[PDB]
């Protein structure tokens, strides 16, 4: 698995991360070893943040949207400009049929006369 | 200040004195970030009378609510717009000597689900580059029997059946 | 009156909780046991719903019709210098001797420095033309993607 | 039998349209920007980008799962086409 280990590493590295959120939420279901109690707080705002950082989630995000949509554009558009078409005169001259999933065809003179089994 | 949460003031001055009165003494020793100067609980205790002048002038004073004896010690602020009326401000905490602002259950779930979604698209955006398309190929990474056997294994068996194996 | 419905909530956030830990550690395990013949779609398909369901569910089980949970003062009752079985059957195999290693590990609050950095460059985008602009262009862009929406939806009648 | 074929080739059609319409009107969903609450700005903006992110792979997904579509009709329609084949053999 040489390949694909980078990837397993973040994802176990969150993995672990994520189990010690679990983990304080096992705790937060507690009475014993803890008790909870609410009263509540304040934090005033800098900006108009959540919108104009949502706007940078087109700018940022929607260009790496776009981006991938023009790129598979691209690599569409190109690709475009053969299998489907040889069997095309494979089927003008020779016999042919589908059963199953492949693909068979005939040569004896059979259709045309012969009995020789 | 701006995240003073995770900032750790220590001091190993005052490590061996640890009773019920040095949690609050070792708090507000003098100048600690966590410990606001101009607060009301100095007023009340440079001169004398600790005891009851909490609650009579206006201010944030400074109780304990629950005290295990080896270690953890916390102290609670009291605003005091009126007598007998307790509403709190921030959360303290002290674990072998180490005090620490109590977070609340809201934060901390906001830090925990950046870090969570920071990885997971670290992840995602790390394995976007490994698969490559094509319409004839498809997707990919970067990085005969002619019958007679129904024969030939009857004289197999008929030779198995005539020499056992010798080990 | 307000703890009633904050266990109930609770107790539907720590079941979409384990369902999310369920999800990672599924996707995790069947990458490891099926690393034969894995393509893009089957994991494309894995992250769409670990995304999709898991964080619409949790944001919406958090932000709306809810005692609030910014609330709460974390205090713990006392140090378990020692292995209880509270532990190991609550929390299924894991939470060794519960110290002060473990305390802010269980208790820290400050994220990694590049979100900070982040927010540093948050303060340098704030500091470009502002307060003509921000409520200016939620209008604009607002309205246009309300309209958007409205003629696309509009003519599937 | 051949009922079955086609009418899977049918559900696949309206499966795939419907799928790529309702992620964009999803992508539209949350396209709107408002004023946040308890939501932890960096958090949703990072989990938005994730999902938009996605949402276009799968935009991109349901595009080759119709040029897929594509072929094998090509495939399907030239095989059992009778009167196609007829002309091949008068001439």
């Amino acid at each position: 698995l040489w390949p694909w280990d980078s990837v397993r590493n973040n994802l176990r590295s969150a993995l672990t991360e994520m189990c010690v959120l679990y983990d304080v939420l096992s705790i937060v279901r507690d009475k014993k070893f803890m008790t909870l109690d609410p009263v509540s707080q304040d934090a005033l705002p800098p900006k108009q943040n959540p919108q104009t950082l949502q706007l940078i989630s087109k700018k940022k995000s929607l260009a790496g949207a776009a981006q991938i949509l023009l790129k598979g554009a691209e690599r569409l558009t190109k690709s475009v400009t053969d299998f489907n078409s040889e069997l095309l005169r494979l089927r003008q001259h020779w016999k042919l049929r589908k059963v199953g999933d492949k693909i068979l065809g005939d040569l004896s003179y059979r259709s045309a006369g012969s009995l020789f089994p | 200040r701006d995240n003073l949460l995770g900032i750790s003031w220590v001091d190993s001055s005052w490590i061996p004195i640890l009773n019920s009165g040095s949690v609050l003494d070792y708090f507000s020793e003098r100048s600690n970030p966590f410990y606001d100067r101009t607060c009301n609980n100095e007023v009340v205790k440079m001169q004398r009378l600790t005891l009851e002048h909490l609650n009579q002038m206006v201010g944030i004073e400074y109780i304990l609510l629950h005290a295990q004896e080896p270690i953890l010690f916390i102290i609670r602020k009291q605003q005091r717009q009126s007598p007998a009326q307790v509403i709190p401000l921030a959360d303290y905490y002290i674990i072998a000597g180490v005090i620490y602002q109590a977070p609340d259950l809201g934060s901390v779930i906001n830090s925990r689900v950046l870090t969570a979604v920071h990885g997971i698209q670290s992840a995602f955006d790390e394995a976007m580059s490994y698969c490559r398309y094509h319409p004839s190929k498809g997707y990919w990474w970067h990085f005969s029997s002619i019958f007679q056997r129904q024969r030939v294994d009857a004289l197999l068996l008929d030779l198995r059946q005539k020499f056992p194996p010798k080990f | 009156r307000e703890e009633k419905q904050l266990e109930a909530s609770l107790d539907a956030l720590l079941s979409q909780v384990a369902d999310l830990k369920n999800s990672l550690g599924s996707f995790i395990c069947k990458l490891e046991n099926e690393y034969g013949r894995l393509t893009w779609p089957s994991v494309l398909d894995s992250f769409a719903l670990l995304s999709g369901q898991l964080n619409t569910l949790n944001k919406v089980l958090k932000h709306e019709k809810t005692p609030l949970f910014r609330n709460q003062v974390i205090i713990p009752l006392v140090l378990s210098p020692d292995r209880d079985e509270d532990l190991m059957r609550q929390t299924e195999g894991r939470v060794p001797v519960f110290s002060h290693e473990v305390v802010p590990d269980h208790l820290r609050t400050k994220p990694d420095p590049e979100v900070e950095e982040q927010e540093k460059q948050l303060t340098t985008d704030a500091a470009r033309i502002g307060a003509d602009a921000a409520q200016k262009q939620i209008q604009s862009l607002n309205k246009m993607c309300s309209n958007l929406l409205e003629k696309i939806s509009k003519e599937e009648r | 039998s051949k009922e079955t074929l086609l009418q899977s080739y049918n559900k696949r059609l309206k499966d795939d349209i419907k799928s790529i319409m309702d992620n964009f009107t999803e992508i539209i969903k949350t396209a709107k920007i408002e004023d946040e609450t308890q939501v932890s700005r960096a958090t949703q903006g990072e989990q938005d980008n994730y999902e938009m992110h996605v949402r276009a792979a799968n935009i991109v997904r349901a595009g080759e799962s119709l040029m897929k579509l594509v072929s094998d009709l090509k495939q399907f329609l030239i095989l059992n086409d009778f009167p196609s084949v007829n002309e091949a053999i008068d001439q």
